[PDB]
């Protein structure tokens, strides 16, 4: 059973991924800047729930993902969802130094982070990632390659060849983008490595964020949706 | 029966 | 200093810096409880950390950093580094973890088994890719320099990033020397670096599992993550 | 910190 994904050109892969992009969603329109754990996480849980539905339908459009069994699809999304939410957050925060653009109408500064126990540490990590992407002049085409790598890679060792072939195709596509941008051969492999090492950082943030979400669950602070609870429970 | 299982279906 | 080495010189430097493989106190004729087995592994890890600290000083670029930054990088990376070492020496032991030459365990020994399965999976991945010793020492140095770099002045970080670029160059050099096409080189580079995301995951999940007797040094390494 | 010290040796 040969997969269509492996037959795409680099340009077709990029086009597919750009076309699959979810929209940027809004938070609620109440002006009140959240400063409490309850108001903050109320907004974030609502936003994330809505983003998850778009994420699931985005994943179906990532070339190669459809070729997996439903069980494998479930596992990869369970593993990767918070990483994917986070890399999206860091991407849309790039042009807002020192701030996190959770939504166009929900821009937080780290001051609001300090008013939630456990949050500033992750806040700073996310800010550092955004700044790093900004200084690297990360392009949209590169971003969607990275997000797809997170989807396919983060659960692949907790299960095979098909996923690795698709990952290889995305590596090819990244290098293609860098060559198209005029990078020298040395610059291409150096940039590839820089980007993939940031993914270790994104994994780290997701790990710590997930622990905080579990603390959230146990404290019964904010009402959590059943979808979120099931996605979170996959990491217990 | 996971919600995600339902949502990943057409 | 680190920025002047050729790729071959970098590989030689890292190979010569390798720590020794230490023995455990395991005795097959002695019964062990979950507590005493953890004790064995604690004792082993604690002794390894001493060798790891001296190894770190020989990783090109590391001594150029301030003491406070050296401390931070080792606090961040030590469990990842123990783990990648474990996975490396377990490669040729399918289904088992070679904690020491005299301590080879498979998964039905545990009580943890979650982490063990992940370590086994990583070892299998290395084996399938036929990971080379020269590649392994490059990866281990990347962990040391990379894992703590985004949680630390800005100059110190730029220098680390320059050394990390050289290690990337060195990896590509090795792969080209092994005859890989340029496309194969870039693919293999990516395969190797993505495994680092899983090693980070394993380290964090291990800490989470720990929230086990602990040495004075381990205790301090741990609080750094809590 | 012990790590601090062992690094100085
Ligand atoms: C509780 C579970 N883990 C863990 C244990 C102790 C600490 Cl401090 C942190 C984690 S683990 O992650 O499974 C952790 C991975 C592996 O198996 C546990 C352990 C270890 C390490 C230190 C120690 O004092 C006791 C055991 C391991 C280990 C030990 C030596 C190595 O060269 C490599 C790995
Ligand atoms: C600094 C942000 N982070 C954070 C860490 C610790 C605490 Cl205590 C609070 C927040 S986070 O981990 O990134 C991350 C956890 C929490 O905030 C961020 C976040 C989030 C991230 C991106 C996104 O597009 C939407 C939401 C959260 C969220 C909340 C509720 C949900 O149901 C789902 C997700």
């Amino acid at each position: 059973k040969n997969s269509l994904a492996l037959s795409l050109t680099a340009d077709q892969m990029v086009s597919a991924l750009l076309d699959a992009e979810p929209p940027i969603l809004y938070s609620e329109y109440d002006p009140t800047r959240p400063f409490s754990e309850a108001s903050m996480m109320g907004l974030l849980t609502n936003l994330a729930d809505r983003e998850l539905v778009h994420m699931i339908n985005w994943a179906k459009r990532v070339p190669g993902f459809v070729d997996l069994t439903l069980h494998d699809q479930v596992h990869l999304l369970e593993c990767a969802w918070l990483e994917i939410l986070m890399i999206g957050l860091v991407w849309r925060s790039m042009e807002h130094p020192g701030k996190l653009l959770f939504a166009p109408n929900l821009l937080l500064d780290r001051n609001q982070g300090k008013c939630v126990e456990g949050m500033v540490e992750i806040f700073d990590m996310l800010l550092a990632t955004s700044s790093r992407f900004r200084m690297m002049n990360l392009q949209g085409e590169e971003f969607v390659c990275l997000k797809s790598i997170i989807l396919l890679n983060s659960g692949v060792y907790t299960f095979k060849d098909h996923i690795h072939r698709v990952l290889d195709k995305i590596t090819d596509t990244l290098i293609h983008l860098m060559a198209k941008a005029g990078l020298t051969l040395q610059q291409q492999h150096q940039r590839l490595a820089q980007l993939l090492l940031i993914l270790s950082h994104i994994r780290h943030m997701s790990n710590k964020g997930m622990e905080h979400l579990y603390s959230m669950k146990c404290k019964n602070v904010v009402p959590l949706s059943d979808l979120l609870l099931e996605m979170l429970d996959a990491h217990r | 029966h996971k919600i995600l299982h339902r949502l990943l279906q057409d």
